């Protein structure tokens, strides 16, 4: 009858679509960390609209019975590069810290499911299953990752691509895509809230900090903001409820990473000014780092400028 | 003698890539 | 691994449909108000109830052992008999009937009908057809008999009463309806849902101005245009100007769904430019705001600035 | 499709759709193809590209 | 030999061309544990530049 | 579509080779030589239509 | 059942096209 009140394994199958790759050329390839181009976990609730991420906000646990990551080229055979991929089952064993490029690749053809292939053909990177009965939780990665993520797909580039005339290409280039056929088994019916649905965004605004003041007159120091989520896309706007006498000028600039939209300023003489907006995504540890440019003469500041953060609750974000 | 098997093997399989199939 | 195989995947669960309110003496005139909720029973006819999100990833469904509960939120000191039947021709519409007698009589003749007072609970079942017919999934595009195994009607037999036996007049929320399903899906895929951007992006460039009057004190209905039909927004104040007079404004919104916020302005040796309001936009490209205008600078100094920030998401 | 007008009803016991190329391997574009069985829910209404794929 | 392209002209810039595996067999003898070389260079101050403003 | 219905049709890239055969009616009919004078069903035993996709 | 054979069949045969034979 109905109202079962029972827990049962439900095995499912399908195929999906990960993100397209983006091979690096020459003007974006000078370090070990450029050889690594996609760091992408292989959990369930880690995508948008794939039939495995949307289908996992309705159970609570999972276990990849057998998975495989399938590469498909989008290039002619007349182009030349070479890339390898491996799935590490210890998501906090990070290759972020290796410096010499050769060591970075030798620790990839050691994991027990690694492959190697040109970017003009196809091959399946399989996932390898621990010898236990462990069940991993769905949802966003909250405190520790060894509960949630069952693997991490690291694809990384060996060579540098090049045209038919041998001239190494300078810009980026799309070299195919990744699809992930899967078979997994879920256990506990419920709903995780972290991938909320559209028509429920709220635009929270209740976090009001304050910029630290300088000590000297001219300075371009920096500042960091903690307590934010490990990953999101925020926006800042200024906020000012103070007074002044002479100038009290200041000009904060965007954080020192990729995302940047504009600038922001503060200026409190008769030609007063308070405007700007910066967009960014917080680093994986859950903070950010700004840089300031202060050029006022008063030293007894005693009035730290206030700011604001706001975000849209629409999904994992 | 005193030899663990299959420590870190590798297997390679070649293929080809013609210019046209012309089915 | 790839299989290219099709299977059934029987599932189970329980859900929340909606709440229920009963009509009083004043709102009860004839059969159109005798009915009070006409809610289809399909898989993809809910706002995130684990089946309207889970019957997005299959095309075809077929219930097995569905059932609908009623859970009250009233004491035993009130009574209004009500009935409930799940019809299976979804084009059958009781609104056509006009005599209340026959309206209550084509309702309990259905198989899975139950009749009860709204002070206690009752389970209404779903009676499944005989053949092997599988119902499509998606919204109701043009015809309904492909995509609904059933609808759900909840009626209101003779009016409320009281401890001393008199009919009250005010409307009243009574209970809530739940659902306990077992269904068999087939054919993995995704049905579409219109979505124009699938990743966050902020539209932090829009700009406008608020005109102050040449009057000492008066409230207005300053309007904004050039927006989407219906969406969410949020205003943030700012200023890139000059002034040397005692200005003051503490404007406020005029909306019903979302008016949670405040704004302030103050421009002298001390400053105040804090606040935020967030609102819904009616389907005109329109929004109403009211001013305060408690400043002494009767002469127009310079109009202030505001900015919307539209989040480019699935749809606003 | 002329000979089907002599019978009301049909059903494909089997089908399949080959791709017979015309180019060499010096031109490249991933193209993806499928057969949807709800012939009313269509892809034309989508307005992005990452969900369409 | 120098590099050559599709048309028989020399390429001007360097590049990477492949990779190298090592399919081995080996035999070890004496069980023990060799150290790990820990090394550190002392401090060294460098004041040998007169400045000007 | 009315070309891959005739009982001797082929398909091929213009960089390879293949033989298009002629198909013979099940009769003893003998066709006349010469120019096509009044009606063509006496003289011509076939018509080779090649066409580009 | 009640099935005429070989109504409108098709047969496909692949090949290749190398860049040189080098006999
Ligand atoms: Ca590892
Ligand atoms: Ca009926
Ligand atoms: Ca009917
Ligand atoms: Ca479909
Ligand atoms: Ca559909």
């Amino acid at each position: 009858s109905a109202r079962s009140d029972v827990n049962a394994i439900t095995v499912l199958n399908g195929s999906d679509f990960l993100t397209t790759v983006k091979v690096r050329g020459s003007n974006n390839l000078t370090d070990s960390k450029s050889r690594i181009l996609v760091k992408q976990p292989i959990s369930a609730s880690s995508f948008l609209g794939t039939r495995i991420s949307g289908l996992s906000q309705f159970w609570e646990r999972y276990r990849w019975h057998k998975a495989a990551v399938r590469y498909v080229p989008a290039v002619p055979n007349t182009l030349a590069c070479q890339l390898i991929g491996y799935i590490d089952t210890d998501p906090l064993d990070d290759p972020n810290v290796i410096l010499d490029v050769d060591q970075l690749l030798r620790q990839a053809t050691s994991q027990v499911g690694a492959r190697q292939w040109n970017f003009s053909d196809t091959t399946t990177i399989p996932l390898i299953v621990r010898r236990d009965d462990q069940l991993y939780y769905t949802g966003q990665d909250k405190e520790n990752v060894r509960f949630s993520q069952q693997g991490v797909f690291y694809l990384l580039q060996v060579t540098t691509l090049l045209n038919i005339s041998g001239e190494a290409i300078t810009n980026d280039l799309i070299s195919g895509s990744l699809y992930l056929d899967w078979v997994c088994g879920f256990s506990m019916p419920q709903i995780n809230p972290t991938p909320v649905e559209i028509s429920q965004l709220t635009y929270n605004a209740d976090t009001i900090g304050n910029w630290v003041p300088p000590t000297e007159l001219n300075q371009t120091y920096t500042q960091d903001i903690t307590g934010l989520k490990p990953n999101s896309k925020f926006i800042i706007v200024p906020y000012m409820d103070r007074t002044s006498s002479e100038v009290l000028q200041k000009c904060t600039i965007t954080c020192n990473e990729v995302n940047a939209v504009g600038s922001i300023s503060y200026f409190d003489t008769n030609d007063i000014k308070c405007n700007g907006y910066i967009t960014f995504q917080a680093n994986n540890i859950g903070e950010a780092t700004f840089t300031l440019v202060t050029d006022y003469k008063g030293v007894t500041d005693a009035k730290p400028y206030q700011y604001r953060i706001i975000r849209a609750i629409v999904g994992n974000n | 003698p005193q030899t663990i098997p299959n420590f870190n093997p590798i297997v390679a399989k070649p293929t080809v890539a013609p210019l046209q199939t012309n089915i």
